């Protein structure tokens, strides 16, 4: 599971939907295994169209659960368009590839900071069956 | 009874391609794969629109062929029935292959459930493209109703609807 799913994966527990605790999702240091992915190419249209949207304290939260805490405190901004992007900027957007598209969590677990439901990534995939 | 692997491949490529054609998407969307199986959308996604996504699927089987593939998108064990487990304009769209028809088997309440969710996991104007297996006519009415009373709006294409053997239904549907 990508760093990037971290930043849009919620609790699923339906009691949670209104909650400001549902996400990010607390993930747990002591028990992720990390995996860096070169095989999947730079993308810098993905992440102009995807920046916006992007949570940044959540990114924050997330990557110093997971022992990364040399990231900027406020979210890389970036020109309209590919052509206006100055070297700097490019670093940035490498940066952030590395980041969000080439890590992943193969083995872990993350719980729900609402309700505490502990949910488990196994092979990279995570389990979001819900038990009776 | 069963069709070949390789006839089923074909099939749902062109399906999974026509659906794409209906999204009318700009390339590298984050899209949701919804009922992904084992992965071969999610393959065609990568390949056609340069996009970036997450596939659902409740099978651990199809999930773990999925794995084989080499696939660029995150894999989820998840039930569709159960809600979007993703934050409210995640996503520039979503995409779903055969796949819907199984909110069919509470019914109704799953199929709230999964478009109350959706509509929200999308982000505004989100589109979504579904082709799916109906068994009867009230079935497809059911599901229409219940993406219009989550506040999506547009319909349904059938292809070749004079054929018995290759028609196809595809949900085309907006925020
Ligand atoms: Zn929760």
């Amino acid at each position: 599971m990508k760093f990037l799913t971290t930043n849009f994966l919620k609790c699923s527990v339906k009691a949670c939907d209104t909650s400001n605790d549902n996400f990010p999702l607390q993930y747990d240091g002591s028990k992720c295994q990390l995996v860096q992915d070169e095989s999947i190419e730079f993308n810098p249209e993905f992440l102009l169209n995807i920046v916006d949207r992007v949570d940044w304290p959540a990114v924050l939260t997330v990557a110093a659960e997971l022992g990364n805490n040399a990231l900027p405190p406020t979210k890389p901004s970036f020109p309209s368009s590919i052509q206006e992007l100055t070297d700097d900027d490019m670093a940035i957007l490498n940066d952030l590839h590395t980041l969000l598209l080439q890590t992943s969590i193969a083995e872990g677990e993350m719980k729900c900071r609402n309700c505490g439901h502990i949910y488990y990534i196994k092979n990279g995939i995570p389990n979001l069956l819900l038990p009776p | 009874k069963y069709t070949g692997s390789t006839r089923v491949q074909h099939i749902q490529a062109k399906m999974t391609l026509r659906a794409l054609e209906l999204l009318n998407l700009q390339p590298c969307s984050f899209i949701l794969d919804i009922g992904c199986g084992s992965g071969l959308s999610g393959e065609i996604l990568t390949q056609e629109g340069d996009h970036v996504w997450c596939g659902l699927d409740i099978s651990p089987s199809m999930l773990a062929t999925g794995l084989s593939r080499e696939l660029e998108g995150d894999l989820m064990l998840q039930d569709m029935g159960t809600g979007i487990p993703f934050r409210a304009g995640s996503f520039d769209a979503a995409i779903s292959i055969s796949a819907i028809q199984w909110l069919c088997n509470d019914p109704k309440q799953r199929l709230m459930r999964f478009f109350n969710t959706l509509y929200a996991a999308l982000k505004k104007g989100g589109k979504f493209v579904a082709q799916f297996y109906p068994k009867n006519d009230d079935q497809v009415d059911d599901i229409l109703q219940s993406a219009k009373v989550a506040g999506f709006s547009g319909g349904l294409v059938v292809d070749d609807p004079e054929s018995k053997k290759n028609k196809k239904y595809y949900l085309v549907l907006s925020s």
